């Protein structure tokens, strides 16, 4: 009628706002879970180009390796 | 009356929304 749920709408809005913020953190957490599947990569410097798909690289910890190259790079 | 039915419908919707939201939003964080 004249009043209806206009006055009661205040309680619903307050409850929804508090619960709405909780779901926001869930999106943030998912970002972390998307990083747990990314592993590290050894770091070394290129020494020479034997061929188009073969390189001589020495990891800056240990030995010298002959390794390939990613196509896109 | 005409607004009596509307009030009952709104109350029923609120109960479902509160239960449904917890079962989905809260579960994702805990999982």
């Amino acid at each position: 009628k004249l009043l209806e749920h206009k006055e009661i709408d205040g309680r619903l809005k307050e409850l929804r706002e508090q619960l709405k913020e909780l779901t926001k953190q869930y999106e943030k957490s998912e970002n972390d879970l998307k990083a747990l599947q990314s592993v590290g990569q050894i770091v070394g410097e290129v020494l020479k180009q034997l061929t188009e798909e073969k390189f001589i690289v020495k990891a800056t910890n240990g030995p010298r390796y002959v390794v390939g190259c990613r196509r896109q790079l | 009356r005409t607004r009596l039915l509307d009030s009952e419908i709104k109350i029923m919707k609120s109960e479902v929304l509160r239960v449904t939201h917890e079962l989905q939003a809260m579960k994702d964080k805990i999982k």
